[PDB]
């Protein structure tokens, strides 16, 4: 993913 | 039924502070660094709000993330305009309780023209006598108003959801109106207002992109998620790969 930080927060 | 509106009112984000030190001078660096921090803080609430919207989870998870990353600017500007209207009668821009823009800050922020447009948007809530219910439904629809020209992972699910939110806006209008001609006039007005958010968001997309590229040279700080989304998704909007969905030509 190009947005690993956003994805990590979203997936939590 | 009031179910849909009950939900929208229930999930509406509360007050969010920017953490701005109002004792420091109104410099470009200080103001924009605080606006960026406010953006990160509000982004967190947009994520939680969105995930709690009726039918949102029906979208493919990658599309869920994508629409939030494309529409956050419009969503936040629209909500800020409402706060400004209700708090300071659209007199100043009420970004946060601790970050209210006056004419001086509009100038120092170097986006005076964009602030002027945002103030115009804020005033529209007053001129059109927008109700809290109309505001809530319009804001929800903004989340579904910008997509890739080539489409989402599961475009059909998105098209169905968007249609249902337009349906809900139509219902909120027909709620207190017997005459169909008046409903048509109101719907025209609201869709025109919704469309007007996009050109403003576009100017802000351009501004924040250019700012991120030269942030190191102007001492402006960008939080992690903001820098991420602005360098990955915003350029897709500026290059035309992702476009807003307008009601009118
Ligand atoms: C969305 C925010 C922050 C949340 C809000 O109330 C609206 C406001 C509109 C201007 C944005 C700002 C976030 C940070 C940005 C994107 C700056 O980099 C330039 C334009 C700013």
């Amino acid at each position: 993913s190009n947005t690993p930080r956003f994805k990590e927060y979203f997936m939590q | 039924q009031p179910i849909f509106l009950n939900v929208l009112e229930a999930i509406e984000p509360g007050v969010v502070c920017a953490g701005h030190d109002n004792n420091q001078p109104d410099s470009f660096a200080a103001l924009l660094s605080s606006l960026n921090e406010l953006g990160e803080r509000q982004l967190v609430h947009v994520v939680k709000w969105a995930k709690a919207l009726p039918g949102f989870r029906n979208l493919h998870v990658d599309d869920q993330m994508a629409v939030i990353q494309y529409s956050w600017m419009g969503l936040m500007v629209f909500a800020m305009g409402w706060r400004s209207f209700t708090n300071v009668n659209s007199r100043m821009l009420y970004f946060a309780p601790d970050l209210v823009f006056n004419e001086y800050r509009m100038h120092k922020s170097r986006m005076y023209s964009q602030c002027v447009r945002m103030r115009h948007l804020s005033q529209e809530f007053g001129w059109l006598q927008i109700t809290p219910q109309e505001f809530l439904c319009m804001k929800a629809l903004l989340l579904f108003s910008i997509i890739p020209v080539d489409g989402l992972k599961n475009q059909k699910f998105f098209d169905e959801l968007r249609m249902n939110y337009i349906k809900e806006l139509d219902r909120i209008i027909a709620c207190k109106r017997k005459n169909p001609t008046s409903c048509s006039r109101r719907f025209y007005q609201l869709t025109k207002l919704l469309d007007s958010v996009q050109p403003i968001a576009r100017e802000l997309h351009q501004f924040t992109f250019d700012l991120l590229i030269k942030s190191h040279m102007v001492s402006v700080d960008f939080p992690e998620m903001m820098a991420e989304i602005i360098s990955v998704q915003v350029p897709k909007i500026l290059s035309g790969k992702v476009k807003p969905i307008y009601f009118h030509t």
